[PDB]
């Protein structure tokens, strides 16, 4: 054989990302330190030399022609306008329905914003400031009394996690879903997202506790079978999923006993309280910066998660 | 009161060749370097049978001919090997301490005796894969004493 | 001989081993004295061994 | 130890070390080497874990045989050739009389 | 690869009934019982050792 | 980063077994070793699902869980080029699947080894005596469903295997013969003559949630009594206790083999190596997935 | 990509502490903080198992889960270097561990606090007056035995042979366990959650199944079916007495699985490991965070 | 060294040995004993034959 071809082809195979660097002085800036703090892009301009230098033509991982860094993975939807408003912000979590329809094409999906007025038809004043109908909504979901009064709602929606494109089209609308992976913008100028959540609905399980730091915390959101119709609590904590599910079951266990002191269960789907699911984690120490969404003639306080992960888990029954 | 060190002797890996070893007698080699766009290989062997002209009465056995073909089959061998983070970062960085430069050469030569690891492995699969070929084609002696 | 000992010392190669230890200890003992009898093939029996 | 109303054969099988002969005559096979492709195929933080390909093809210049292989010489026999029955309590667990 | 395991298998029957005509083939062999009413029950065999 | 598996074929492929395998060009099966060059002994489920002994489910599930998998992608005559999912990225993956369920987008995928019959999913190879099963790839909820349907059929093949006054025959063919999904209405296999005393697949799964159910009673009485009003409530022929009846040691052995056939059950009916898809394409049937 | 979390210690290290250390290396170590340099306080399992009679295995359990966990590789004086375990990339766990038990091939490990005694597993440094502690990582089918022994023990001495069952059987060789009185508030909380669940199991259990196994003992003897001893149960025998339908214990099965699903999830607490290539004569492990 | 196969099976990686030799000492030590009168007589000094 040849070992002399194999060099060269080792040479190429070398290497790994470049972890240490022993710096002598800061403000020097040298070629050293700016190879290691340069980042490749994910879009240029269509020409010879600014793709031959951003290098989109990389297979796997782009390189200028493994470093903690893998690209998104998109879920790209088709929905009616009159079930999506266009001047929601770009980082809210979806939650496309799966409709009994075998072919449908267009999706359902749901701004937990929209999502709310489902499920009762501040927070309620946007939600019916947005949304003005319940009804181009109720009939996205044809059979919901029925859907809900068996408990067969949580194996039914699938959280799609992040919107990140919205273009604003007419009758049938597209958005462009996150549904795994590092939520970025896709724009040419490249901005960041942060994942809003309505102040009411987000509820903090750090703080409901009031030692040791974590370095990634983790978002749920979890319908709950009240009596007074289901609710989408987000709870924000930075444990294990099994973890999650037993202090959510302390943390409801009064809430058990109020949905039997209410109703009692006569047929036996009817003990299925609620259930919960995983977003994706985030770092704990510099996230849900609180801030305002601004609509037109009101204002809601509105949870920003800055630098999110997207990665969805699947129903885990609470009881 | 000294403990003295005598000395580090290490073994020196001897390398085999395909065409120095006697095992290639056997074989004909040929450097088709693009092997793996060959998905087929097809020799084959036109062989026309002569007969005798008989005297008695007998089915007369006409003009034949045989053609018969023989595929190929590929082999395809692989082994692993390691290279550790350290050695590599090593590898990666500039030395300017002694210290580091020795670190350098030890990496340097650990990359290259790994690299030697590789190919002498690579050699003696093929070695090993073409005995197995050959123990794979052979049938046991005794039943070429009577096939044969 | 590496061709008893090329897959490694396991339980029954090194329980044969001792068996092997047994068979040379009872047959190929003394070398000089059992080749009295050979005679003529005491050169080239002594020289094998 | 009175014989009961059957007679059983014994079945055993014995492993025979043999250290054979291999003959293989002159210009069996034609055999097209290629490349040698070294292709990483893990990134841990510890080592990479470097593979390298290689792919030959072999195929034989005659039709007939022309390799053989016989036994020449008994190195040992490997097994001890004694009376070890295996339970059928073993193979068979899951079977039972009634009580 | 040459260092092959050849599997050989033995077989023997234990415990059979001889023909009523009964008979020897070499003398000085007198077990002391009656020869008519003779009837196997073991197997020995040879070990490897 | 290489991921190219080469498993090597002993003896080269006849027309039909390229003709059969070029059909399966983007299933996934379960590699044994996750190695750079294989043989074909250790391609996909040949060993533990075998035809001539008596499979199980919970041996393949824990075979499968346990093993890699790997999209197959390129059929020569010779070497079947296979790459392997790894947690790291994104696959595009084909449903060949003889039991055609119809895949949605953004639907969490699983695989498990073929419950609807061997042949629908195998390649019986002729050229090497190796049989390739390919594992069923089917969404979840149809998946659970169809474990449900089955190990009560299961369950209600046995006992009117025992006695024929106890499950109708129409009605146990009615409901547990069809899944229904999303609308559209699949019809399942049945096997109905599994035979006595297990030796087919999925009777010792069923003899499982058996011996579970049997031992719940001891059990949730036994935890009560360990320990109130409102869990003696609900229950109202079971909170009649008779647990100063029975021996503490013969309580210790049933709760013991309760807790491990419990624990097998419960993590064999989470659903193995789920994948998740994000956009199936029913105009090419691919769907571009990855190892969750 | 750096992953190396440098422990400078207070003070020096002892000869016979660095004989101790050099032992366990490639063994997991949970770290309370993930930062680049830390002390030894917070360090190993230490700050929740003290020097206590009494543990608290749940709420170690719960140290353990949000905890990072990392891999120890080097160990000089003043500092045991230490290498982070994020969930993505790939690590060589060594198995150091002390009750040797062997691993599979490829199989799942999952960290557990020490329940084989503390000193089994515990690094003393008078030095720097810490008790550097370390989790047991052990195999799954292994582990989930040791768990539900261990919620045994807790139902069973509390309500009274048990000595027998704290041995836990490996095949190698037996092992004993060493096993609390009261596992704190989250223990029960625990028991009540499960006592709930399996009240809820035995009010949507179907029936058919009892069927089968009533119908069974008195008819086939088997591998599992010899724990009857012969004898049908009475709440099973009082409670097949009624006829039989399909669509309601399809009903029955819906919840059933679903409830079995969580109540997996409850036993499925401290993490999990992923393991390839594990050697027995190497003792490595490349194991990735599952 | 090591050799590639074509099967799966577990490659072992480079391999790399160490052993160490140790030295043995050995001590000799006899116990020669001259007389004290010729000691004497060396030490002194002769004046007759």
């Amino acid at each position: 054989v040849d070992r002399r071809r194999l060099q060269r082809r080792i040479a190429g195979l070398l290497p790994p990302p470049a972890r240490r660097l022993n710096i002598s002085r800061g403000s020097e800036f040298t070629r050293d330190v700016r190879g290691l703090v340069e980042e490749h892009a994910q879009a240029s301009s269509l020409s010879a030399a600014a793709v031959w230098r951003a290098g989109l033509l990389a297979p796997g991982e782009v390189a200028v022609a493994w470093s903690g860094w893998r690209p998104p993975v998109f879920g790209d939807f088709l929905i009616h306008a009159s079930s999506f408003n266009n001047a929601e912000a770009t980082g809210t979590p979806l939650f496309q329905f799966k409709q009994s329809d075998p072919f449908s094409g267009v999706d359902a999906v749901f701004t937990p914003l929209s999502l709310f007025i489902l499920m009762n038809h501040g927070l309620t004043r946007m939600a019916n400031l947005l949304y003005d109908s319940p009804a181009t909504l109720a009939d996205l979901v044809p059979d919901f009394g029925r859907l809900v009064a068996d408990r067969r709602f949580h194996n039914f929606i699938t959280p799609v996690g992040p919107l990140v494109e919205n273009i604003k089209s007419t009758y049938l609308n597209k958005i462009t879903t996150v549904v795994h992976g590092p939520v970025v913008s896709k724009a040419i100028p490249r901005s960041t997202v942060k994942v809003t959540v309505p102040q009411e609905a987000f509820v903090d399980l750090d703080a409901w506790l009031s030692q040791p730091c974590p370095a990634d915390a983790r978002l749920y959101v979890a319908l709950t079978y009240e009596e007074a119709g289901p609710r989408f609590t987000f709870f924000q904590s930075s444990r294990g999923h099994c973890q999650i599910m037993n202090i959510l079951r302390i943390y409801y266990s009064p809430s058990i006993m109020h949905r039997y002191a209410v109703v009692q269960p006569l047929h036996i789907e009817e003990l299925t309280f609620g259930a919960v699911a995983c977003l994706g984690t985030f770092s704990a120490t510099d996230g849900w910066r609180r801030s305002a969404f601004n609509y037109r003639g009101s204002s809601l306080p509105v949870v920003e998660i800055d630098s999110f992960y997207s990665n969805v888990s699947d129903w885990e029954v609470i009881l | 009161k000294f403990e003295v060190l005598l000395g580090v002797y290490t073994n020196a890996i001897q390398y085999v060749r395909f065409l120095e070893t006697a095992l290639a007698v056997s074989c004909v080699n040929t450097e088709f370097k693009d092997l793996s766009r060959m998905t087929d290989g097809k020799i084959q062997f036109r062989i026309s049978v002569p007969t005798i002209a008989h005297g008695d009465g007998r089915r007369p056995s006409k003009q034949r001919t045989f053609i018969v073909v023989k595929n190929c089959h590929k082999h395809h061998i692989s082994t692993e090997m390691e290279l550790s983070m350290l050695d590599l970062e090593i590898l990666h960085s500039i030395p300017e301490t002694p210290v580091e430069y020795a670190e350098y050469v030890g990496a340097v030569k650990t990359v290259a005796s790994a690299l030697q690891f590789g190919v002498d492995a690579l050699e003696r699969g093929l070695i090993n894969t073409v005995l197995s070929v050959k123990l794979r084609h052979a049938p046991p002696m005794f039943i070429l004493q009577t096939l044969a | 001989d590496p061709t008893f000992t090329e897959r490694g010392f396991s339980k029954t190669v090194k329980s044969d081993l001792i068996a092997m230890f047994k068979r040379h200890l009872l047959e190929h003992s003394f070398f000089l004295d059992r080749a009295e009898n050979m005679g003529s093939g005491f050169s080239q029996y002594v020289r094998s061994r | 130890k009175i014989h009961p109303g059957v007679a059983m054969t014994v079945v055993r099988t014995d492993e025979i070390l043999s250290e054979n002969i291999l003959f293989s005559s002159r210009a069996s096979t034609s055999m097209f080497i290629g490349t040698p492709n070294v292709s990483r195929r893990e990134a841990r933080v510890d080592a990479v874990t470097f593979e390298v390909h290689h792919e030959m093809a072999s195929i034989d210049t005659g039709l007939s045989y022309s390799s053989t292989m016989t036994p020449a010489r008994v190195a040992a026999i490997t097994t001890d050739m004694g009376i070890h029955t295996q339970d059928f309590f073993s193979v068979f667990p899951a079977e039972a009389f009634g009580n | 690869p040459l260092n092959r395991r050849m599997q050989y298998s033995y077989y023997f029957p234990v415990g059979l009934f001889m023909p009523n005509p009964k008979y020897t083939t070499s003398a000085a062999i007198k077990m002391l019982d009656n020869p008519t009413q003779q009837l196997p029950v073991e197997a020995w065999i040879v070990n490897k050792n | 980063m290489d991921l190219k598996v080469v498993v090597s074929l002993s003896s080269r492929l006849y027309t039909d077994e390229i003709a059969k395998m070029q059909q399966r060009i983007g299933c996934i099966l379960p590699l044994a070793s996750t190695h750079g060059t294989q043989n074909v002994q250790g391609l996909g489920l040949g060993q533990v699902y075998s035809l001539e002994t008596v499979p199980d489910y919970v041996s393949m599930y824990n075979y499968l869980s346990d093993c890699t998998l790997a999209v197959l992608d390129e059929v020569s005559v010779d070497s079947l080029i296979l790459t392997k999912i790894v947690p790291g990225q994104t696959y595009a993956i084909k449903n060949k699947y003889q039991p055609f369920f119809q895949w949605h987008g953004t639907g969490s995928l699983s695989v498990m080894p073929p419950v609807f019959g061997r042949e629908h999913a195998t390649v019986k190879l002729e050229s090497n005596d190796v049989d390739i099963v390919f594992p069923m790839v089917l969404p979840t909820p149809i998946a659970e469903e169809v474990l449900q349907k089955i190990l009560l059929f299961n369950v209600y093949s046995r006992v009117v295997m025992q006695a024929p006054g106890n499950a109708d025959m129409l009605d146990v063919h009615m409901h547990l013969g069809s899944v229904s999904y999303l609308g559209h209405h699949y019809e399942l296999a049945l096997p109905e003559v599994p035979g006595p005393l297990g030796l087919a697949l999925l009777d010792n799964l069923s003899l499982y949630f058996c011996i579970m159910v049997t031992l719940l009673p001891r059990a949730s009485m036994r935890l009560v009594r360990g320990l109130n009003l409102f869990q003696e409530m609900v229950p109202d022929e079971i909170a009649r206790i008779d647990l100063d009846d029975l021996s503490v040691a013969d309580d210790l052995s049933r709760m013991r083999v309760m807790m491990t056939y419990l624990q097998s059950l419960a993590s064999l009916f989470n659903l193995g190596p789920r994948l998740a898809t994000a956009a199936y394409s029913q105009e090419t049937l691919t769907a571009t997935c990855w190892l969750r």
